[PDB]
């Protein structure tokens, strides 16, 4: 960690070796507690890599990929899973977002020890054991997707829970993670969510496609500079 | 007498100052507005008044230094933005 | 190319061959168990 | 003690407010010069010799 | 009432001329001719002059001599040259308007009522257009009483004939710069028009200086005119009018990022020919 964030990756390198290194910091920071962004460089590596070759290379990066999501409360997309180049090399994330989703601390269990010693040969088992304790991240999440506002004891409910203490507790942490957008006020007992806000009005707009503009420019000034004429060679 | 930014009055300011009471202040504005002395509007529902002009009046040896100072701002900042657009574009318009 | 040679692929060991193999589009929600929706409406007007 | 040690207005017998609001920034100003300078390096790269 | 005054490059090079023929002469500051064309409509159409002898007392502005006789004469023989054109108006190349102008214009007014003067300036220490147009008319005050005859500005413009352009773009080879692209547009404005409102600017704070020092005395309506001008002034903190502004900026941007993704396509495509190409060649080299 020390080195990545004193010494400055040149600019100009392969498509190659950026995967790599964007593999190795995505990687050092999921170790970490950055999520956000080791999921951010985790689908830039995966951007960039060889199409054809690195069988290997996407296996690693999309099992990496996949745990870091589950850790982050969304769910991965099972596009992927059925890909003939990864489908018999994740069956162990497959069945454990199965039970991520429908969270069953008996199906967690039945799947981490069956495929633990794997899980352990592929170097992440300590985040799925992150994970294991999170399980209930996922529900919040979606209970708040789904309401604009309710009560914390149909939260109880909902999350099979004790006294609905512990959901409130649960829910505090969370806003106070950044995973969630909302406001709790107990005097009537109910977590509301925010409001959806207009993000065209600001100026975001502006700066998103002044960035890609700069992009751009540069490739046409780069690929005419490209150009050698040696015809008198 | 209010400034340019506010200048967007209250009835209950009206009847205070015009000594009439707040429910015939309405006629009075409307009649101002129909001769020609302000153009604007009026907000019977939160019982404002919007007025975007006030018929010209002469200003004494004073308030012409603050129009002056007023134009001094302005060329001030017009010669700053002028120095601004052509340094930064000197490359191209030489 | 560059092929990662240096990274392992999966073993074979096992390979078991595919179970149904359908390929239409997966999907998330197949894999959740529901009852048999006209049994869910059934058993409502049963309870009204 | 611990509540004087944070940033609470100690309200009402248990009734602490902790500004959620964070000031609620609504307030716009059209920031121009850094707008006028960015169209003008578009300008510039696009109309440079490279 | 004129709505618009159309000048050709002959007249002002002519007049320019002129000035440089008397003050070579010398022992003058001014100059006066006449000025030939016809009317479109509304539209006039002003293109060729000759001159009218004139001189003037500089200390009193109440003696002036202007040989009409040269000038019935000289719009005789220019009539049997060219029929289609009759007088317009006057000119006179001073910096800024005189004190005779409504005593001269009176004059001219005999030939032509509808008299238009056009001052042209042959030194402008400034940006913008070489000419001005004035057309005589009565004021009639709320408060200033005698009615007198005052000068209302026209707009104006330099206009020029097929044969016209041809000569003046062959002679304007000693400078030119064309980039009809995004350089004209940004230095014949955005510079030129931020240098010449701060002109304008510095004219009237000038002369409120002046008045305000008690060197001259309050005019009414100039007071009521700048009221008004500060009163149009926008304001920009609006939320309504920043949201609208942002929306405006957006789409502009988004026609610009699809523009510049255009090009880069486009460049690298070329970058890729000319790289087959330079294989092609070694390899048929080799």
């Amino acid at each position: 960690e020390k080195l990545v964030s004193k010494s400055v990756f040149p600019e100009q390198a392969n498509n190659n070796e950026w995967a790599r290194y964007l593999y190795y910091t995505g990687r050092i920071k999921a170790i970490q507690l950055e999520y956000s962004e080791a999921r951010r460089t985790m689908t830039n590596a995966l951007r960039k890599a060889p199409q054809h070759t690195a069988v290997g290379f996407k296996q690693t990066v999309h099992k990496l990929l996949i745990v870091v999501e589950l850790l982050l409360g969304e769910i991965p997309d099972r596009l992927q899973f059925r890909q003939p180049s990864l489908k018999r090399s994740l069956m162990p994330y497959f069945l454990l977002t199965q039970a991520v989703r429908t969270g069953n601390l008996a199906k967690f269990n039945q799947v981490l020890d069956q495929f633990g010693e794997k899980f352990q040969a592929d170097g992440t088992y300590t985040l799925i054991i992150r994970l294991r304790h999170n399980v209930i991240k996922t529900g919040v999440r979606m209970i708040s997707l789904s309401y604009s506002r309710i009560s914390l004891a149909d939260i109880a409910q909902k999350l099979q829970l004790d006294s609905p203490e512990d959901a409130e507790f649960i829910v505090a942490k969370a806003i106070r993670d950044g995973v969630i957008e909302a406001s709790i006020n107990h005097e009537k007992g109910y977590v509301q969510s925010k409001e959806m806000i207009d993000i065209y009005s600001t100026r975001e707009p502006q700066l998103a496609f002044h960035q890609r503009i700069s992009f751009c420019l540069d490739i046409h000034n780069m690929s005419v500079k490209a150009m050698r004429f040696p015809p008198k060679s | 007498t209010r400034p340019a930014n506010h200048r967007q009055l209250t009835f209950e300011e009206i009847a205070k100052s015009a000594k009439i009471t707040v429910n015939e202040v309405e006629l009075l504005v409307m009649k101002a507005l129909s001769v020609g002395l302000v153009k604007g509007s009026i907000d019977e529902v939160d019982k404002r008044v919007h007025m975007t002009w006030v018929q010209p009046r002469v200003l004494d040896l004073q308030q012409i230094k603050g129009m002056k100072d007023r134009l001094e701002f302005w060329c001030t900042d017009v010669k700053s933005m002028e120095m601004l657009v052509e340094h930064q574009a000197h490359d191209i318009l030489t | 190319d560059d092929e990662f040679e240096e990274f392992p692929a999966e073993d074979w060991a096992g390979l078991d061959e595919d179970e149904d193999a359908h390929v239409w589009e997966d999907n998330w929600d197949d894999d959740n168990v529901e009852d048999d929706f006209s049994n869910q409406l059934r058993a409502e007007l049963e309870k009204h | 003690d611990y509540a004087k040690k944070r940033g609470w207005v100690l309200g009402p017998n248990n009734y602490y407010s902790f500004a959620s609001q964070q000031q609620k920034p609504e307030d716009t100003t059209i920031p121009s010069t850094e707008l006028a300078k960015q169209v003008i390096e578009y300008a510039r790269q696009l109309e440079m010799i490279v | 009432a004129v709505q618009k005054v159309v000048v050709h490059p002959l007249v002002l090079l002519s007049v320019v001329d002129h000035f440089n023929r008397i003050g070579k002469v010398g022992n003058q500051k001014r100059v006066v001719g006449v000025l030939l064309g016809s009317w479109q409509k509304k539209v006039l159409d002003v293109s060729n002059s000759f001159a009218v002898p004139f001189d003037e007392d500089d200390k009193d502005d109440s003696v002036w001599f202007l040989d009409h006789d040269y000038l019935e004469n000289m719009y005789g023989m220019f009539k049997k040259v060219n029929a289609r054109e009759r007088i317009v108006g006057w000119y006179h190349t001073g910096p800024k308007l005189h004190k005779n102008d409504i005593a001269i214009n009176e004059l001219m007014k005999r030939y032509c009522p509808n008299s238009v003067l056009v001052i042209i300036d042959v030194k402008p220490k400034d940006l913008g257009l070489p000419t001005e147009a004035y057309i005589s008319v009565e004021e009639v005050h709320d408060d200033g009483t005698p009615t007198s005859k005052t000068f209302e500005h026209v707009t104006s413009e330099i206009g020029a004939e097929e044969a016209e352009e041809v000569g003046v773009e062959h002679l304007l080879r000693d400078i030119k710069d064309t980039t009809v692209g995004t350089l004209s547009q940004r230095i014949t404005n955005q510079v030129h028009g931020l240098k010449g409102l701060n002109s304008k600017l510095l004219d009237i704070r000038s002369y409120l200086e002046k008045v305000a020092t008690g060197k001259l005395p309050i005019n009414h309506q100039i007071i009521y005119q700048l009221q008004d001008v500060f009163n149009l002034l926008p304001d920009v903190s609006l939320q309504e009018f920043v949201k609208a502004f942002y929306l405006k900026t957006n789409d502009q941007m988004v026609v610009v990022y699809l523009a510049s993704l255009i090009r880069s396509v486009v460049a690298l495509h070329n970058l890729i020919n000319n790289k087959i190409a330079n294989r092609d060649a070694e390899k048929k080299e080799g």
